[PDB]
């Protein structure tokens, strides 16, 4: 806003300028794949696979 | 003065502590256990996976 100055500042509120900035999320962002046996035996095994597709 | 049960266990002991000692780079290296479990078939040719991308 402009420097407001004085004692007596009438109809000065008014008429600032609000500006806003646009954000498109748009469509996720995915990981889409099989999960397998080997990537289900263990804890061990399974926390590989889903670290290599996080 | 050695009986057999002591002469394993000794042996067993020696090597495990031994091997485990003196061996730094096999120790930094990922260890694999694969499921197969072959018998003098030379084992087999493991495939392995690798990371996905």
């Amino acid at each position: 806003s402009p420097t407001q100055e004085g004692w007596d500042l009438t109809d000065k509120a008014t008429g600032l300028l609000e500006l806003n900035v646009a954000v498109n999320m748009g469509e996720p962002d995915n990981d889409f794949f099989q999960l397998r046996a080997d990537d289900l035996r263990d804890e061990t095994a399974y926390r590989r696979r889903i670290q290599s597709a996080a | 003065a050695l009986n057999e049960g002591q002469i394993v266990t000794l042996a067993v002991d020696e090597i495990i502590e031994t091997i485990s000692a003196i061996t730094p780079m096999a120790q930094k290296a990922k260890k694999y256990t694969p499921p197969a479990a072959s018998m003098q078939r030379s084992s087999n040719t493991i495939w392995m996976p690798v990371e996905q991308e």
